[PDB]
RNA sequence: CGUCGCUACUACCGAUUGGAUGGUUUAGUGAGGCCCUCGGAUCGGCCCCGCCGGGGUGCCCUGGCGGAGCGCUGAGAAGACGGUCGAACUUGACUAUCUAGAGGAAGUAAAAGUCGUAACAAGGUUUCCGUAGGUGAACCUGCGGAAGGAUCAUUA
RNA sequence: CCGCCGGGCAGCUUCCGGGAAACCAAAGUCUUUGGGUUCCGGGGGGAGUAUGGUUGCAAAGCUGAAACUUAAAGGAAUUGACG
RNA sequence: AGCGUAUAUUAAAGUUGCUGCAGUUAAAAAGCUCGUAGUUGGAUCUUGGGAGCGGGCGUCCCCGCCGCCUCUCGGCGGGGCCCGAAGCAUUUACUUUGAAAAAAUUAGAGUGUUCAAAGCAGGCCCGAGCCGCCUGGAUACCGCAGCUAGGAAUAAUGGAAUAGG
RNA sequence: UACCUGGUUGAUCCUGCCAGUAGCAUAUGCUUGUCUCAAAGAUUAAGCCAUGCAUGUCUAAGUACGCACGGCCGGUACAGUGAAACUGCGAAUGGCUCAUUAAAUCAGUUAUGGUUCCUUUGGUCGCCCACUUGGAUAACUGUGGUAAUUCUAGAGCUAAUACAUGCCGACGGGCGCUGACCCCCUUCGCGGGGGGGAUGCGUGCAUUUAUCAGUGGUGACUCUAGAUAACCUCGGGCCGAUCGCACGCCCCCCGUGGCGGCGACGACCCAUUCGAACGUCUGCCCUAUCAACUUUCGAUGGUAGUCGCCGUGCCUACCAUGGUGACCACGGGUGACGGGGAAUCAGGGUUCGAUUCCGGAGAGGGAGCCUGAGAAACGGCUACCACAUCCAAGGAAGGCAGCA
RNA sequence: AGCCUCUGGCAUGUUGGAACAAUGUAGGUAAGGGAAGUCGGCAAGCCGGAUCCGUAACUUCGGGAUAAGGAUUGGCUCUAAGGGCUGGGUCGGUCGCGGCCGGCGCCUAGCAGCCGACUUAGAACUGGUGCGGACCAGGGGAAUCCGACUGUUUAAUUAAA
């Protein structure tokens, strides 16, 4: 169920799986041990990519890609894609003849690892800048906070 | 030539991006090796850097491994069997990374058999009773008989294994790019991995 | 562009070969070396700018084919081979050796030496490295790789490296407390006992530095270049000793040297 | 104030599937390069013999002169089948820009022609808006408005 | 009838203070310049025209240019002078 | 020794008005109303006070203090000592200090170019016997965004209520 | 220097404009004694171009046997100047111009842990021809064509650091697994323990694949390093084991074997330097008489692929059905190469910045190409298109947006 | 529809034989040109089916409209895509492979086997560019006049306004 899905087989690289010739089943309780990684700046990799049966290359949190430069934050707007939201960026832009400010946005299309669930819409989000993950996309989440507003 | 650019497509809004210079040499894009099963024939390329590429067009044995068992004889690709990505790969018979490829098995077995000094297939006295125990039939004792004793119980195989041995070829999937490479190197397809494949393969033929 | 770039134009030339407008319309070009181009002197510079020891370039070319100028030790016959932080350019028919060490302003000085003080030299370290085999390797700011250093050799340390042999001698983990002169920015040249250094993860790391006088300027880790154990620089400083007078001091008290002398 | 009269200049409308350049490109065709598959002018090398000479153990190692299998790898040009970027050419589409035009109708000039006299004084008919209808021209008349009036009132 | 109170329609009066002026409890709080915000004008005509778009059954509605020409057109109050 | 006209453009333009125009009549406020974006949005939450040093027995100006938490984390057989980590500055907006900001240009240190535009040198020491000394090539700005560190004045923004620390 | 004056009206106060004013920016009108600085075919036509030039290169150290000249002197190959020719570099910078280009150039900022890098620096380099083996062309010599070119026919030679080839080395010596086996202790013997092993196969710095363990390094390894199994990108991995000029030596020792300095090219691992490249965030002119745009002709994403240098809808296949928008997209325009600045200027702006500094682009226009580290290179070529030269009518040569 | 065939029906529509003249009436085809043809394009041919692409002026906002204008189409070998039907209550007990009870299971994401019409899309290969190959089968456009449209009409010369 769920896990192998697509076509190819799907796999956590840098575990070979098998070698068994001994009691206690058939394989581990864990079964297939899982690779998984800390990112770093302290954000506590979360309990679903430990945890989690899942595979996706593109999440830090179980698979192959470096988070390395700049952090920002968003709000979550459209979630249709999959494995990928959508977010949006608020701001002054500052005009310096007309004393004042004018808010602006720049949307920024990002990856979104489903260990990360319970996401929905007007959702505070912090991103990471990744390596060129597709054509738009250049950022993965990294902490979902769902706080601003409302309710557990 | 067949360029590799940003340059040309729309931007992510649905605009259409003018040009800007000319192609350069630089988002250079070489025609495919579709590389084939026959004797041998691989071109080099010469490539930025300096350096070479090792485009495989013709392609017949590879560098590639059993998982568990820890080795990795040289063997010859008998065939393509189905790749994810698409089903002319498979008929033409393309070997490229992540292809489902049948091998010979000869040189895997051709290890146990002297290794841990079991059969495989099975038979009823042929070739077994000549060589299998010419590997056998010991003269030495005491320290080996403890040996390929101590290579217990784990002279052990997968069903699913133990089967394709039958027929002398394997199931594997090529893990290097013969057209970037130069070579068709792989693991065998072992437990897991092997279990869609062989059900993918059924439930494709119908 | 399609090339590399083999050319210089006079005015984007760096504040410190420290060429004047007129004369020309090129620059000479750090041909490429150890250090980086943005923070040399290429030999010619010394020569007929810095000491007026030649007049021309032509003059110069005359120099160093008679194979006189050895930048530490081993005689470059590249009228634009590039010197940096740290080298020593010894003479040998005159037996002056100077250094390259800047001032406070950070402008490369024409500091004498002994023919002592001429083995001896320092040099930052940017990375360790694991070879192979297990060989570890240094990777001096000078781009020297050294192999087979001490372990507790960490990075952006010091190493008081011979010359004649290559080699390590001793040396100055990068704690608080030890003396820094500062190869970057704007605090260039100027020196100063650490203090404290902030971490950041991501973005490099700033660090605070106390002098003499105690005027604390901060830097980014990659300009500190560090120099002693803690108020006792191995090397001899610039007159200054890299302390920094405000414009008004400076102003001051090098007109109120004026009149007194005599 | 307007028609009307004459002269001059702008842009307008305008029958003419009006003309010209540019940019996309639908469709076709498609130079040359690039790749792939062949090819094979040829050129060797390996070799196999005939005969001969020098060195070695009839045989071998070298040498000389001839011949032939052109055996089997290498190099290997001209060429040809395919594929890919693709100028170019041909026909459509769009949009941009720019202009040719019989004849028609405004404005302006502008500024001194004729016929009136619409407006400003209670402008001789308070004036004006909108709408409508009319009329040689200002115009006129309905209806509903407006006072920017010619009444801040009409005398319980 | 006589008061008060809220919010309505209004009146007079005044060197608040405004206001080119006529006037204005508000058109007051403005070189002592900004409480919030909507619309919208930039000499007069050409012109609310041409063209384009749109709505309308249509009158028409809405959006809405330029070349050209033009020196004032205009507003408030003053004396005139003619009704 | 220049001086004229040709026109683009700036002040002049309080005639494009952010600062900072105007809308009874002068050009001008939709016929009226609803209303989505946008802009804009009352008040209300740690203080008075304490302890000292310093100006003018006490009173009146002037300064360092009473960011909290942690010590679950380092260590400068049981330790402390507190820095190393993080709750993180609710989540910003704001403000201040760093760092980084290519030169030329600019602002502007230094300088008998004979002055000046300039130039960046020059100055000196010297009768040259010195067979040589001495100093420069200053500095400030460098929007917004980005990076760092103080502050918490105001503006949002957050947290316990079908229970939770 | 915070700024005004003329003009509507018998006269007034306004709105408002016209007209003055100064600088700056470009025309040319006239005049011109000195001297110092100093812009210059950008706007129109990135239109066209006569001609003249703008990119070659030698130390002692890659070949040199031109008879060129000497040498100084030979016979021994050299000797020493040395015209040519092969070879290695460069030619990828510079110079010019701004046609295009509106988040595109570009600024600042960051990333490369999603990469390549000639050169310089530092490093690192021992597995029967090495006392170097083969072979082949240019100059050179001769015989040739064509009308003509920076056109070659063809016969001999002859070099190499050009092109191939491939050896000593190292230790029948050492260590991984295999091991003909063997010995001793223990056991009734099986078995348990201690050992020791000829002979095989392996006998790596790089490569790719597979697996295993967890000295040093980060906020950030799926990194470096280490262990095992394999292969050979194989001629087209490397070194592995490369060639010149100075010629100077010592030998428990006589002529061999050891040694000395310089260079050149290698290179592999690597660092580094000039970079180059593709990404992040935030930053632009006008326009709605442009309101919806984008999507089997990749639009946004997932998966798997191919290609590349690398991540990436760079491309293919199969899936999903997305992404942007009045915080004004999408559409159109520009007398738009982008910055750094300029003249204006009480404070705030306004327009200009083709302008020497930085960044981009293009060499009539496009496309494709060789070659190259490095170019899609125009002082290369291949066509086409668009231009244009000589002609013996068969053919040939054309690119000033190098300087003149 | 056309065209070929079984069942069923005929025997060429009131005669035959021999040639292949002119005129005819039915069919065909033409180099180059291409309406010059006549009163006039009178007849015929162009077009023609499907799939894909694509679409004007004008409007009564329905249409126009198969507008216009393009591409493809064979045979072969494949691939891909479209459905039905039945099956777990297994474990224990007890009763006769069957039932009943009770318990666990509970594919509740289904998966397994067994059936059977058809289509559609894409890819090779392939043939002297042939492929709607027999037949079926809209020539198009720009205008004016008339009549709103359907229909009807002079049986034996007018179908129109
Ligand atoms: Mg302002
Ligand atoms: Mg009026
Ligand atoms: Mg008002
Ligand atoms: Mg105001
Ligand atoms: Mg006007
Ligand atoms: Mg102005
Ligand atoms: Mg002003
Ligand atoms: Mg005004
Ligand atoms: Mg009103
Ligand atoms: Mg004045
Ligand atoms: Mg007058
Ligand atoms: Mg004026
Ligand atoms: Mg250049
Ligand atoms: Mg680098
Ligand atoms: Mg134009
Ligand atoms: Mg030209
Ligand atoms: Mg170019
Ligand atoms: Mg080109
Ligand atoms: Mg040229
Ligand atoms: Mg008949
Ligand atoms: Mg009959
Ligand atoms: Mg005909
Ligand atoms: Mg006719
Ligand atoms: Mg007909
Ligand atoms: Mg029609
Ligand atoms: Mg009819
Ligand atoms: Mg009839």
């Amino acid at each position: 169920a769920d896990i192998q899905t697509e076509r190819a087989y799907q796999k956590q690289p840098t575990i070979f799986q098998n070698k068994k010739r001994v009691l206690l089943g058939e394989t581990g309780k864990e079964k297939l041990p899982r690779y998984y990684k800390n990112i770093g700046l302290g954000f506590k990799t979360p309990k679903e990519a430990i945890e989690g049966t899942y595979i996706d290359k593109k999440c830090p949190f179980t698979g192959n890609v470096s988070i390395r430069g700049r952090i920002l934050s968003g709000v979550v707007t459209k979630m249709k894609m999959q494995r990928t939201i959508v977010i949006r960026r608020d701001y002054l832009h500052y005009i310096r003849k007309y004393n004042r400010f004018e808010k602006r946005h720049k949307n920024m299309s990002v990856h979104l690892s489903p260990c990360f669930r319970d996401v929905q819409i007007g959702d505070i989000v912090t991103v990471g800048e990744c390596r060129p993950l597709s054509k738009t996309v250049r950022f993965n989440v990294l902490k979902v906070t769902k706080a601003a507003g409302t309710k557990k | 030539g067949i360029s590799r650019d940003n340059w040309h497509k729309r931007r992510k809004t649905g605009g259409k991006r003018k040009p800007y210079h000319k192609k350069r040499k630089y988002e250079l894009g070489r025609p495919a090796a579709n590389t084939k099963i026959g004797p041998r024939r691989i071109h080099t390329v010469r490539v930025r850097g300096g350096n070479k590429k090792y485009r495989a067009l013709r392609l017949d044995v590879g560098n590639f491994s059993w998982g568990s068992e820890c080795c990795t004889r040289k063997t010859r690709i008998i065939d393509v069997v189905y790749n994810a990505s698409n089903n002319e790969l498979v008929r033409t018979k393309t070997l490229v990374k992540n292809c489902i490829v049948l091998i010979d098995s000869t040189p895997y077995r051709q290890w146990y058999e002297s290794h841990y000094a079991l059969p495989l297939g099975r038979k009823k006295g042929a070739k077994l009773t000549p060589e299998e125990e010419e590997i056998l039939n010991k003269k030495r004792s005491k320290k080996i008989q403890k040996k390929y004793d101590e290579r217990k119980k784990n002279a052990k195989i997968s069903s699913l294994l133990e089967e394709q041995f039958q027929q002398g070829k394997l199931l594997a999937c090529i893990a290097s790019r013969p057209g970037q490479c130069g070579r068709a190197d792989g693991y065998v397809l072992e437990g897991k991995e092997l279990e869609f494949y062989l059900r993918k393969i059924k439930a494709r033929k119908g | 562009a399609r090339g590399p770039k083999k050319h210089l134009k006079r005015v984007a030339a760096p504040k410190h070969w420290m060429l004047d407008k007129l004369t020309g319309v090129f620059a000479p070009r750090p041909s490429t070396g150890p250090h980086k181009l943005r923070e040399c002197l290429p030999l010619i510079i010394f020569l007929r700018n810095r000491l007026k020891y030649a007049l021309t370039g032509d003059e110069v070319k005359k120099i160093c084919m008679q194979r006189f100028i050895k930048i530490d030790g081993k005689v470059r016959t590249d009228i634009t081979y590039p010197a940096g932080f740290m080298d020593v350019i010894s003479i040998d028919k005159t037996g002056e050796n100077f250094r390259l060490i800047y001032d406070t302003k950070g402008r490369f000085a024409v500091h004498r030496i002994t023919p002592e003080e001429a083995k001896y030299k320092l040099c930052k370290v940017r990375k360790i490295f694991v070879g192979t085999k297990g060989i570890p390797h240094l990777v001096t700011h000078d781009a020297r790789t050294i192999r087979y250093p001490d372990p507790l050799i960490k990075v952006n340390d010091t190493i008081q490296i011979d010359l004649e042999t290559g080699k390590i001698t001793d040396f100055i983990k990068f704690d608080t407390g030890n003396l820094c002169m500062v190869t970057g920015g704007a605090n260039l040249g100027r020196i100063g006992v650490i203090t404290n250094r902030e971490r950041h993860p991501g973005s490099f790391d700033v660090v605070h530095v106390k002098d003499a006088n105690g005027n604390s300027f901060a830097t980014r880790l990659s300009n500190i270049f560090v120099i002693g154990k803690g108020n006792k620089p191995w090397i001899s400083l610039p007159r200054g000793k890299g302390i920094r007078l405000t414009i008004a001091e400076e102003r001051d008290k090098r007109l109120a040297a004026k009149q007194s002398s005599g």
